[PDB]
């Protein structure tokens, strides 16, 4: 989470930015639609032309809205609720814009910012507009619900004393289908029928395991891994989406029955939230 | 796009079991609810409420029906993705203005999907060839965007 | 890859004013800063400890000097991307086992510099041709991974 010298850090930067905060939001708004075109296709509405009354109009509510979180850093939640709610239940971009966004926000600010826009506070607002990307999208699904701890339970249970084996096999699915993740185990022989594979499988699914056993103190549950994974493998986050994915393709594959589209919604849920926990402490 | 022979083998032997009704059904019905923010293009479908509402919608069945079978026409032609879906590319980007990330949620859904159907058949080399076509796919749909 | 012949001449012409060696160093050092968990290749050079001890690391600036460098050589070859950079993926993939997510995080942290160093030279325009060269060769260095 952000620690108090990300804070300051925000604040100094954005107390330096003032007034312009309007001109630098459309500025950003200009950058992305000309770097990331797809980012287009949530404004077909607007006149996009350079210097447009609405790209300017959309600019300043951007931006008061992050001097809003500046000024609010440490009840975001609550202070950009309405935000939330807008962008989960109205607008529903998806979430892979607010990076692009974020990024194009970073861009604008080093453009104006020189000296203030240090290795430091660089790192801190990077952190802070993850943040705010975070909570803008945190309604589209929401926390895990009593259905989807029911249905997660279940799923597990039934997975029973296979969860060895499921986790292996999607581990191989993942060596396969993503390539880039071998990286991450130059020491291992990844052949298919592979014991390192196997035992491995075994460690991943007894976390998984330990996960649902304690879905609502899974923080603290998983509280070593997380260290393990953020100080020590450095897993970059990206690869904790791709082994969820092969997850659940193989419950899918050995659950014919009990893989309903409500139970894979509640899944999916519950991985993106081991996911999240297990890269909480990156930074 | 090109795959290993294993892999095309791969392809187009578990193709021919699909039932593209059925499949198409299964995969935009299952994007809707896993995803629920993709409902936004779907506004006139009617009640999208509820996973039972989603999947026992006609009109998001024959949406599906439309979308898969546009896919499988692409499987004929895999080695020129982009010359086979650059019309609908145009259109998707223009027309109806898909952010298209959706078509690549669309295909992690779909992959879930086979498994779920065919189960031990749907193998990790099976998947892989699988992953390779689907996000050959998206890419070929997303080409025309600007 | 495909840039427009002004999209070439924005990237070349700013190019020309880069101190290939400091931007370097400021890179590198801001990617091991910004996103720690890419330290995680460079226990050898010392201590990483803080932000400014990073960017006063002497292996950090000479490390970044040298990928700089090549991204520098890459510039010329603009038509050719995927040729010029070729034994290069080979080697961050069978050797040195880099993630290829990480040339897609210095690619961010590249434009960001860019645009600290040259302010409002650094125009919208220049910042979307230097998006599609740094996703260019992100995607060059990741090709022969396997
Ligand atoms: C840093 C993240 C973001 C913040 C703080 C933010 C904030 C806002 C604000 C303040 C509004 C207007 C609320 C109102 O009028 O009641 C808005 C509307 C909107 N947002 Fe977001 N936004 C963010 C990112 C995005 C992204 C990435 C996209 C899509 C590429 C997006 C698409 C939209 C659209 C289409 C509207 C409606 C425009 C209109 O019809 O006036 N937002 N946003
Ligand atoms: C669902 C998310 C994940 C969980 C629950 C998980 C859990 C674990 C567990 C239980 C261990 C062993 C800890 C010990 O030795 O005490 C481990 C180690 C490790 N994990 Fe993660 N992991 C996850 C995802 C990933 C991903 C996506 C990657 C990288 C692609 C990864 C890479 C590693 C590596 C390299 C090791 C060390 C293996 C060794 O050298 O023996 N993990 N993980
Ligand atoms: C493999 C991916 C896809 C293919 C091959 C595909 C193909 C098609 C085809 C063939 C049509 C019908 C055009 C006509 O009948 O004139 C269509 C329309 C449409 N598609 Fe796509 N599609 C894909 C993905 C998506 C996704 C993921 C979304 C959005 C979540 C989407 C949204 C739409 C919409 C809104 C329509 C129009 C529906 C209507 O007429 O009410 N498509 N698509
Ligand atoms: C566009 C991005 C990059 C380019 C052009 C590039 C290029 C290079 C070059 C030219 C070498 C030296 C090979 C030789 O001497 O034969 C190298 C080595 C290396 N690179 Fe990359 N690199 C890039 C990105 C990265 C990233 C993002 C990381 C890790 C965060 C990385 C990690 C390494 C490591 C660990 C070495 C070896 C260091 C040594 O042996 O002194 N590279 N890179």
């Amino acid at each position: 989470m952000l620690s108090p010298a990300d804070k300051t850090n925000v604040k100094a930067a954005w107390g330096k930015v003032g007034a312009h905060a309007g001109e630098y939001g459309a500025e950003a708004l200009e950058r992305m639609f000309l770097s990331f075109p797809t980012t287009k296709t949530y404004f077909p509405h607007f006149d996009l032309s350079h210097g447009s009354a609405q790209v300017k109009g959309h600019g300043k509510k951007v931006a008061d809205a992050l001097t809003n979180a500046v000024a609010h850093v440490d009840d975001m939640p609550n202070a950009l609720s309405a935000l939330s709610d807008l962008h989960a239940h109205k607008l529903r971009v998806d979430p892979v814009n607010f990076k692009l966004l974020s990024h194009c926000l970073l861009v604008t600010l080093a453009a104006h910012l020189p000296a203030e826009f240090t290795p430091a506070v660089h790192a801190s607002l990077d952190k802070f507009l993850a943040s705010v990307s975070t909570v803008l999208t945190s309604k589209y699904r929401g926390v895990l619900s009593p259905a989807d701890k029911t249905n997660v339970k279940a799923a597990w249970g039934k997975v029973g004393a296979h969860a060895g084996e499921y986790g292996a096999e999607a581990l191989e699915r993942m060596f396969l289908s993503f390539p880039t993740t071998k990286t991450y185990f130059p020491h291992f022989d990844l052949s298919h029928g592979s014991a390192q594979v196997k035992g491995h499988g075994k460690k991943v699914a007894d976390a998984l395991t330990n996960a649902v056993a304690h879905v609502d103190d899974m923080p603290n549950a998983l509280s070593a891994l997380s260290d393990l994974h953020a100080h020590k493998l450095r897993v970059d986050p990206v690869n904790f989406k791709l082994l969820s994915h092969c997850l659940l393709v193989t419950l899918a594959a050995h659950l014919p029955a009990e893989f309903t589209p409500a139970v894979h919604a509640s899944l999916d849920k519950f991985l993106a939230s081991v996911s999240t926990v297990l890269t909480s402490k990156y930074r | 796009m090109h795959l290993t022979p294993e892999e095309k083998s791969a392809v187009t032997a578990l193709w021919g079991k699909v039932n593209v009704d059925e499949v198409g059904g299964e995969a935009l019905g299952r994007l809707l609810v896993v995803y629920p923010w993709t409902q936004r293009f779907f506004e006139s479908f009617g009640d999208l409420s509820t996973p039972d509402a989603v999947m026992g919608n006609p009109k998001v069945k024959a949406h599906g029906k439309k979308v898969l079978g546009a896919f499988s026409d692409g499987l004929a032609h895999l080695d020129n993705l982009k010359g086979t879906f650059a019309t609908l590319s145009e259109l998707h980007a223009d027309k109806l203005h898909v952010d298209p990330e959706n078509f690549r949620l669309l295909g992690k859904v779909l992959v879930c999907v086979l498994a779920h159907h065919f189960g031990k058949e749907f193998t990790p080399p099976v998947q892989a060839a699988y992953q390779k076509v689907v996000a050959g796919v998206a890419n070929a749909l997303a080409h025309k965007y600007h």
